[PDB]
RNA sequence: AUUCCGGUUGAUCCUGCCGGAGGCCACUGCUAUGGGGGUCCGACUAAGCCAUGCGAGUCAUGGGGCGCGCGCGCGCACCGGCGGACGGCUCAGUAACACGUCGGUAACCUACCCUCGGGAGGGGGAUAACCCCGGGAAACUGGGGCUAAUCCCCCAUAGGCCUGAGGUACUGGAAGGUCCUCAGGCCGAAAGGGGCAUGCCCGCCCGAGGAUGGGCCGGCGGCCGAUUAGGUAGUUGGUGGGGUAACGGCCCACCAAGCCGAAGAUCGGUACGGGCCAUGAGAGUGGGAGCCCGGAGAUGGACACUGAGACACGGGUCCAGGCCCUACGGGGCGCAGCAGGCGCGAAACCUCCGCAAUGCGGGCAACCGCGACGGGGGGACCCCCAGUGCCGUGGCAGCCACGGCUUUUCCGGAGUGUAAAAAGCUCCGGGAAUAAGGGCUGGGCAAGGCCGGUGGCAGCCGCCGCGGUAAUACCGGCGGCCCGAGUGGUGGCCGCUAUUAUUGGGCCUAAAGCGUCCGUAGCCGGGCCCGUAAGUCCCUGGCGAAAUCCCACGGCUCAACCGUGGGGCUUGCUGG
RNA sequence: AGUGGCGAAGGCGCCCGGCUGGAACGGGUCCGACGGUGAGGGACGAAGGCCAGGGGAGCGAACCGGAUUAGAUACCCGGGUAG
RNA sequence: GAGCCUGGGCUCCGUGAGGGGGGAGAAGUCGUAACAAGGUAGCCGUAGGGGAACCUACGGCUCGAUC
RNA sequence: AGCCGAGGGAACUCGGCAAAUUGGCCCCGUAACUUCGGGAGAAGGGGUGCCUGCGGGUGUGUAACCCGCAGGUCGCAGUGAC
RNA sequence: GCCCUGCAGCAGGGGCCAAGGGUGGGGGUGUUCACCCAUUAAAGGGGAACGUGAGCUGGGUUUAGACCGUCGUGAGACAGGU
């Protein structure tokens, strides 16, 4: 027999030279901000897989089958993409942009923490952004629905008082 | 794969194209046996010598074969003393 | 090639019925022979230090029970090694703890405490007869133990009955029957740790073991071996289950 | 060495590898010809697999022949129609199945002598 | 993403093959900042050869004795006891009851362990250490004297085994079994020792059973070859015996003529078997080094001793073939153990620290030992998360000038961490500074109709095809596109391929109907009625180790990883 | 004499007589699924060729001659062996 | 029951005077057999003959043109 | 006209002339080639005495002729010479 | 045993005296000679009725038998072979 290896847990295209998916991803890749294709690629893993699960479960006869979809569609509301009332159609309609609106990064721009999408990266990576408690510095970390609202400055950075120069030119925009 | 020089050697470009080929005899070392391998790039031949040892590769073809216009051949040179070819022919190292 | 037996046992190769992490090291405590099976016990070692915490390392345990701090079945025992099983009885006194392994309905063994009452009752079920030399009868129990009887009172005892006994002294007390009306709690198999009352028995031909069927008091029947049925009370238990 | 272990030899009739050895578990031992003796009896003791004991008779002398629930030791004289082999009569070898004459008559042993160290026989009638 | 694109003609539609475009494994060129996790690293050729050091010991509470200090305490060796048959390495051989699964032993063995029921009576002996004297180059080894034991031997009693005649108490589905009585016989136990103390701890022998581990048997299941067609002669069975722990042609004596085979025997080739893995929408194709379960081997081959267990990797004997020491008389060795070396090759690491954790052996225990195990060192082994700056104003088309900010990363330090360290984590000081390349640029296929050189030469090229003096296709320069700490080359597998087609291909003319008929096995078979219930269907009991796979929750910053639980996998077997 | 007919196919044309195989039509006749295809095996199978024996008109491979041709081991002409 | 020797069977590899045909390769010699009725319509089978493509005879096919 | 000859084994000679080797019976096993009848006793190998016994075939047969096996023992040698 | 040298030594070349001793074994061929091998101090050439058949052998050659090739109408021949 031959053991165990970990394998990837993200996909490349079939053909690297199409126009219409290298636009997409030119378009998408500038306006959130991402260093790679892996990122995107990975986060278009993560929709395919609910999507593949979603079309094994439907129409599946028995109790794991009833468990399985009340436990996918639980996670979806966790992580902020489905509401509460929904059902096992409405996930066959969600997209990737909603996968990229729901990182940090993201998050901490359309909150009025940073000016600029690279801006907060930066911000994420040196350890000036706090999670309920905590300090994470991995711009993809796929915020929850509770914890949105618990998105600050860290106590120990110079962002955290209200004089700051760089924090009063980013409360210049709103 | 690893062999010595014996033969330095141009063959004939099929038609209907016109140009000279360079090549060498190589005689393995696991076998003994006798291959023809091609030199690529533009005077890759002049950083050859015999009694040289190289390292032979596939020259890259249909059915692990002859490629383009210079059937008879499947093998190609890679190594020579241990240092590679485009780095001898691009001039950014020595032959030992 | 393997000249002769094996001492040595790995994390991965244990045993089901344990409650131990596989992954994080390589080996593990072989028991050694004694009452019960191999996919029926647990070693002493695991129980103070992995279930009721109170030791951290193996030197530790190791102490501890070289100073007499640990019974079972009211006798002293030393050897992080001798395997526990089911119905018996782990006691500390310097604690005033008391406890009772069983399984779950998943295999597994536990530990569900009970009272220094019922902690002095064991019972056990009968495996085998034999006759023995001076005209008498031993029982074969289910932990590997024996019981010696006169011929007298030989048609009382049969191979499926249960006997509940003084562990230490181990003197008989309130024989039970196997009916059709009587309590059960099964031990090993899909319906294990289930309990209820005898309904039917059935016997086959030519090797095969028999079959009982059995009724929960939410009124539902499950079937399943009678050698897995074991037999703690009349019309309730006995013991704490 | 005597193996007595396995067959080299299929049923159909092909060849057969040994993938293995010869243990030590497979093998037998060489056969204790019990002869009627002329002045002592001859035992030996063996040593066996789990560090048992077995008992050969060499040599034999008297023998313990039974008539209907009584037993008698009496001398053993020649040896008669041995159904297992023509030369045992003739050598005075005695197995199971061997007819042998006593003092008294005739009688049919009824024991293994290579493996209990001991002629117990039984008179005919 | 259940996908297509280029190529036979002056142009067209077909068949059919070659190539591109995706993924995984091994070698390799250029280039390279930092962490975490993990079942990664002399497997492919040579199961080829090995210099040095380590890989298996422990008990002083079994016994006598020597030395050092105050009968006591410390230490050394000797006799004695248990262990060394596990663990660790490798894939040569093996097409086999070797492996997997279901069953069986009423045909068998088992030291360490548990339960119960019973015993420890009476005598004897030697011999190591110690002292005298030694021999041999060594390896090894002789004589004499003295002594002890949980050392050895002997009597007895228990008990073990065989047979014959009876009784029927037990188990079981079923007694060549167990129990009772009688009779005739062979073998034949034990350490009341040690310690504390004024009874407790550790122990010795017998029996009945279990557990642990093994031996043997059976049904089912899983490669290729007919340019391999007949093979077998203890071969197939029976009667009687020997031998084994035990059934058995396992072996022997005698009587017979059977056993396997076209549904492919025998022979030959390749190959450790599975759980698993890679790929694919799936059916399916292919592989089975690393972790687990099983098997086999220890330079080739054969044979034995001791022991519960071996025909014994770090114990023995011989032959063959290799090497070493020698005072030439004689002696010794085989890394497919950890590191290290030579050789072979395209192809694989430090002659490091520790028994603190997990475990094994020994020991009443305290505890000692372990290249197993754990911990670091080297390596583009696999996976996860990041970096190589951000903001504002202005000028251009992502860059530059200017003015400010931050410190992941870098430099230095204090704690914690750790067996000790290191790394990692918390804090402090400095400072945008300490850190992008590789392939491509005619079409397929994303991206230059720009400039200089070469001039059918030199060279490119998976395929089509460029190059013969204005080359968008060579070489270079400047620009541009793909991926990105990675990117390219060679070889292998799956897919592309409905080019192996059960799902799901084709045979007038492109590859392809036997020249035509009659028929054996085999496959396919008309309509109604009654029965059985073998296939088939439903419900339920007992099995198909764990890891691996899917899902949710929780713990390491999230993750990779680990844990709890719920499902599948285990191509299936079996009782109703 | 047919674009025709019989035959499993190969193949079968003067007349009369004898022996023999198979198909179609008609049929309130008989049996009662006895059937289809057929690995391996078998039977038939133009011309030419071989073996053994007979026969031998015409035609005619090989062969020999005359022409034609740059040549002509051929086409055309005259003879001829096997068949 | 090793090793050694001897004979036999099966099987793999290397080599050898001389000869045989196959496949590629700028440009050579002799002819002109196939495509048009290709200048004697072509091709299957059997046999004989010839420097070579090829030619003839017997039986067949049309994948043969003109009337 | 005959018998034996150490160590080597055709170096003798036109030439292995002359001499020597093998040799009966039972069992095993036997090639190329072939006109399928042969080759073929191919080749190559093992065994073989005396004594004490046990069995089989035909037969009425402790008349007669034949066929298999075990054990014991002696010798340099068992178709012991021919 | 000596003399000359285009004789350093080891050797070679050329010549004088000397006939006491030695000058062998094998391969193909009927051979003599000639050719070849391995050794050796070297492996000389000739005469004696081409020494030696009242000493041997008997391969070759020159009878009587037969085969092939050439020559000849033929009978037959060949200083041609077997």
């Amino acid at each position: 027999g031959d053991p165990k290896r970990q394998r990837k847990k993200y996909e490349t295209p079939s053909h690297p030279w199409i126009k219409e998916r290298l636009d997409r991803e030119r378009v998408l890749k500038r306006n959130y901000a991402l260093k790679n294709k892996k990122e995107l690629w990975r986060h278009e893993t993560q929709l395919k897989e609910f999507r593949r699960r979603a079309r094994r479960l439907l129409a599946a006869r028995g109790k794991q089958a009833e468990i399985e979809r009340q436990q996918l569609l639980q996670r979806l509301y966790r992580l902020g993409l489905l509401p509460a009332d929904a059902v096992l159609d409405d996930v066959l309609s969600l997209t990737v942009e909603d996968v990229l609106e729901r990182r940090l990064q993201t998050i901490v721009y359309r909150k009025g923490l940073a000016r600029t999408m690279k801006q907060a990266r930066q911000l994420i990576v040196h350890g000036h952004i706090e999670v309920n408690g905590q300090v994470i510095r991995s711009p993809g970390y796929l915020v929850l629905r509770e914890e949105e609202d618990t998105i600050t400055y860290a106590k120990g950075s110079p962002f955290a008082k209200e004089g700051h120069p760089e924090r009063m030119v980013i409360e210049q925009a709103k | 794969a690893r062999g010595i020089v014996l033969e330095k050697i141009a063959v004939e470009a099929k038609q209907p194209n016109s140009a000279m080929r360079k090549a060498v005899r190589v005689q393995l070392i696991k076998n003994g046996k006798v291959v023809t391998a091609f030199t690529p790039g533009d005077g890759a031949i002049n950083h050859i010598d015999e009694h040289d040892e190289v390292i032979i590769e596939g020259i890259g073809g249909p059915k692990g074969g002859s490629m383009g216009d210079i059937p008879g051949i499947r093998y190609k040179v890679v190594k020579v003393n241990r240092v590679s070819l485009k780095e001898l022919v691009k001039g950014r190292k020595e032959k030992p | 090639a393997r000249k002769g037996p094996k001492r040595h046992l790995k994390r991965l190769a244990a045993p089901t019925s344990w409650y131990i992490h596989r992954k994080a090291y390589k080996w593990a405590v072989r028991p050694s022979p004694g009452p019960h099976s191999m996919k029926t016990s647990i070693p002493l070692i695991y129980i103070v230090r992995d279930y009721l915490g109170y030791a951290k390392t193996a030197r530790e345990a190791r102490k501890i029970l070289n100073e007499g701090k640990i019974l079972v079945d009211g006798r002293v025992r030393k050897d992080y090694k001798f395997p526990v099983g089911i119905m018996d009885v782990v006691s500390i006194p310097e604690t005033g703890e008391h406890y009772r392994v069983l399984p779950n309905r998943i295999g597994k063994l536990i530990l569900h405490p009970i009272s220094e009452e019922e902690a002095k009752l064991k019972p056990f079920r009968i495996n085998n007869k034999r006759m023995v030399k001076g005209a008498k009868v031993q029982l074969n129990l289910h932990d590997g133990s024996n019981h010696l009887v006169s011929l007298a009172e030989k048609d009382a005892y049969k191979t499926s009955y249960t006997v509940i006994m003084q562990v230490p002294e181990r003197q008989i007390v309130k024989v039970l029957p196997f009916e059709v009306g009587a309590y059960v709690f099964v031990t090993q198999g899909k319906n294990v740790a289930r309990k209820g009352k005898i309904v039917e028995v059935r016997q086959f031909p030519m090797g095969w073991p028999d079959v009982v069927t059995i009724e929960d008091e939410n009124g539902e029947l499950f079937d399943t071996l009678k050698e897995y049925a074991f037999v703690i009370g009349k019309d309730k238990p006995e013991i704490s289950l | 060495a005597i193996w007595q272990g396995r067959s080299l030899k299929k049923p159909s009739g092909g060849r057969i590898i040994l993938a293995r050895k010869k243990r030590k578990r497979e093998l037998g031992r060489e056969p204790a010809n019990t002869k009627v003796g002329e002045d002592r009896e001859k035992r030996k003791i063996i040593r066996t697999y789990g560090g048992n004991r077995k008992v050969r008779l060499v040599e034999a002398l008297y023998a313990n022949v039974f008539e209907g629930g009584k037993g008698k030791k009496v001398k053993i004289l020649n040896v008669v129609e041995n159904p297992a082999n023509r030369q045992y009569a003739r050598r005075n070898i005695i197995t199971k199945g061997a007819i042998i004459e006593t003092e008294i008559g005739k009688a049919i042993v009824t024991s293994r002598p290579g493996q209990d160290g001991v002629v117990n026989a039984v008179l005919i009638k």
